[PDB]
């Protein structure tokens, strides 16, 4: 019971730590680059107007 | 005498900065030293505790004269500076003396004329350059250069100028560069041979 | 002394365009002068000189330009700018946004006439803020406490109860009554719909507080210049009451977001180009001219404290109106859509809220010695309670420790007893602090790490 738990629990930690890393290194930076582009383009439209 | 705030006061020579601007703090003075004639920035924000810089410069630095500029500050913040500074003291030749014997304050709240809030650092640096020319070492503190830049932006808006970076006028970076280029150690104009300096600390609010 | 000369009346209208009438042959035109127009049918309107150039003046009419023509319309130039009569008889009165009475009382006998533009207070004469203004609302008085001479906005959004909160502050506000008739309120409301305006007028009469209050109402379909004038009449009154009659004045300015909409319109009528985000480039210097009419001054026993109230689009704090207000004022009280949806009132969120002068208002001789410690510990428990409540949905309630279950009990009882309060329930700061201790007593006294041992010894135990 301890070894079937331990081997099943080790897998779920790896999958979870991979999501914490992917959100920190891949997903959040893509949102921040998008959001920085939008602000830059809205300054352009304002200067054209 | 009378001098234009936007003209740099002339010197025989401008010199490299060699001597520390000591503050009496162990950090700062050891790990992150400034020179006499140097330039420094600090973050201007509520909780951080700016007053240790201002009060260590005023009480304990090897400056001969202090110039402080408020340049569009909140009314209750400016009131705190103008209350506190007269109460600061230092020990000279075994006698306690007021900080206001070697200090001048420029003070501007957010409802003063926008022309004053923008002129403020040019008034404060021109006062600093006048005591440099006597052969004193001066520290100048600007309480927030972000409030100065917002006044410069409002003036360009009144003039209907092209809005460039984030609505700030095209010259913003040149105005900041030309201002901080007035810091330094110098060989003064005129006959009795002497050296002075002006060191600038400018707070900024990202 | 007096102005003495007879008035000139002109029938020299050159043109009419939008809100503006243009006249020529005017004798030495004065900028910002008030003028009276009489229409062809005998109707009367008034306006202000918006620009002068040689013999030409252009007048912005407050009412419409409809029915005006170049032949029969006459304009009478009064010789002077806008000045308001002012007196202590203005407490207990209701006025419109031009200072005209709307309460069936008579027109004001002046103790003085003042220029509504005022003058800036000298930085040498302003002394630092001090004791509390007691609003009667626990989320403000207990944790975002307001000093005499502070300026602190309420940040809100459309459909949230910020007018019900403003009305409750107006009914309940005063000094702390430790161990006064020297307290007054000026209430100003800009761009108010008739339902909201009837509520303010009715609620202050019905709940019998008018003897402390001067009320200025500007409705959503009043002239947009009266909205520009409204904060200036209110603050010109607060300056007479505070710095000549020595009162502590509370000023409530309602929708500075409505004020900015009128400012943008007067700017457009001058044919200026729209500034950053569509507001005038000078909107900081304009808002600072309202908000810095505040403080304590040397040698006079009165003060002015301001509570601006603002509505934000998209619930976005980064819009020019709340953003420029943040650079001038010293704190924020934040009104929250989620607490409102959860049926909590007043829906004030204490985690993003801050009063930057709270340490100057509270403590021994100003409130009670434990106030700072109780405020720090209630904030610390609530910030942990919201974090335990989040992990409970991840780990399940059987994985929570006994200490997590204490924070989970505190969180529920804090929101039901401290934050939740009636719209006609008034708590002193002492009652607020006692409700604060009833909640802190949920914990073993070892948990209360923000409170020193001396405060725990005097206040943690119950007593007969």
């Amino acid at each position: 019971s301890l070894q079937t738990s331990f081997v099943t629990l080790d897998e779920a930690i790896k999958i979870t730590n991979r999501r914490v890393n992917a959100i920190e290194h891949v997903i959040i930076p893509r949102i921040e680059r998008t959001l920085a582009y939008i602000i830059t383009e809205l300054d352009e439209r304002e200067r054209e107007e | 005498q009378v001098w234009p705030v936007r003209q740099v006061r002339p010197v025989t020579e401008k010199l490299p900065a060699n001597h520390p601007l000591l503050t009496g703090q162990r950090v700062l003075d050891a790990l992150f030293p400034c020179v006499q004639g140097g330039t420094t920035a600090i973050p201007g924000a509520f909780g951080c505790g700016k007053t240790v810089i201002s009060q260590s410069l005023s009480k304990y630095s090897n400056s001969d004269v202090i110039i402080y500029v408020g340049c569009g500050e909140r009314g209750n913040e400016m009131s705190e500076v103008l209350r506190d500074f007269p109460e600061l003291t230092m020990e000279v030749d075994g006698k306690v003396e007021s900080i206001m014997k070697r200090t001048a304050l420029v003070a501007n709240t957010s409802n003063m004329p926008v022309a004053a809030r923008e002129a403020s650092i040019y008034t404060g640096i021109t006062l600093s350059e006048y005591f440099r020319d006597m052969g004193y070492h001066v520290s100048m503190m600007a309480d927030s250069t972000s409030r100065w830049a917002e006044a410069l932006r409002e003036i360009s808006g009144r003039l209907a100028e092209m809005p460039a970076d984030s609505g700030y006028p095209a010259y913003l970076g040149a105005r900041l560069a030309s201002f901080y280029e007035r810091a330094g150690r110098v060989k003064c104009l005129g006959n009795p041979e002497r050296e002075g300096s002006v060191s600038i600390v400018g707070a900024v609010s990202p | 002394n007096y102005l003495s000369q007879p008035r000139l009346t002109y029938k020299t209208v050159s043109g009419v365009n939008g809100p503006l009438v243009i006249l020529d042959h005017v004798k030495f035109p004065r900028y910002a002068e008030i003028v009276h127009l009489t229409l062809p049918d005998g109707t009367k309107r008034s306006g202000q000189v918006l620009e002068v150039s040689g013999s030409k003046a252009v007048v912005q009419v407050f009412e419409g330009t409809s029915g005006i023509d170049a032949k029969k319309t006459s304009c009478e130039f009064t010789g002077d700018i806008l000045r308001t009569p002012v007196s202590e008889d203005m407490l207990g009165r209701v006025f419109n946004g031009s200072g005209k009475p709307i309460d069936r009382g008579p027109v004001v006998l002046a103790e003085d006439f003042l220029d509504i533009m005022g003058q800036p207070i000298n930085p040498q004469c302003r002394i630092y803020p001090e004791e509390m203004i007691q609003t009667g609302i626990s989320a403000i008085d207990g944790m975002n406490s307001i000093a005499r001479g502070q300026k602190i906005p309420i940040f809100s959004a459309a459909g949230l109860p910020h007018n019900e909160i403003a009305a409750q502050i107006c009914r309940q506000a005063g000094l702390v009554k430790k161990s006064e008739e020297n307290f007054a309120i000026v209430f100003a409301a800009m761009g108010v719909n008739m339902e909201t305006a009837r509520f303010f007028k009715s609620d202050f009469e019905e709940n019998g507080s008018m003897d402390n209050v001067c009320l200025f109402l500007n409705l959503a379909n009043d002239p947009t210049i009266e909205r520009i004038i409204t904060p200036r009449l209110a603050l010109t009154t607060a300056e007479f009451l505070a710095y000549q009659c020595e009162k502590h004045v509370l000023v409530i300015l309602t929708d500075m977001s409505s004020y900015a909409e009128a400012l943008r319109e007067v700017s457009a009528a001058r044919e200026e180009v729209p500034g950053r985000r569509g507001f005038p480039g000078y909107m900081y210097t304009d808002l600072a001219t309202i908000y810095e009419r505040a403080g304590r001054v040397e040698g006079r026993n009165g003060s002015i404290t301001q509570i601006p109230i603002l509505t934000m689009p998209n619930d976005d704090i980064t819009h020019p109106i709340p953003d420029l207000t943040g650079y001038i004022t010293e704190g924020q009280i934040y009104v929250d859509r989620q607490l409102h949806n959860r049926q909590i009132y007043p829906p004030i969120n204490v985690l993003p809220s801050l009063s930057r002068l709270m340490k100057s208002a509270i403590g021994e001789g100003m409130t009670r010695k434990d106030h700072a410690d109780v405020s720090n510990q209630l904030y610390a428990c609530y910030a942990i309670g919201k974090d335990v409540q989040a992990m409970k949905a991840v780990v399940g309630e059987e994985a929570l420790t006994s200490d997590d279950l204490l924070y989970l009990e505190f969180l529920q009882k804090f929101e039901k007893n401290f934050i939740t309060q009636g719209p006609y329930e008034n708590r002193t700061v002492y009652e607020t602090l006692d409700i604060g201790w009833q909640l802190l007593r949920i914990f073993p006294k070892e948990m209360l790490k923000r409170i020193p041992q001396s405060t725990l010894s005097e206040f943690y135990p119950r007593d007969s």
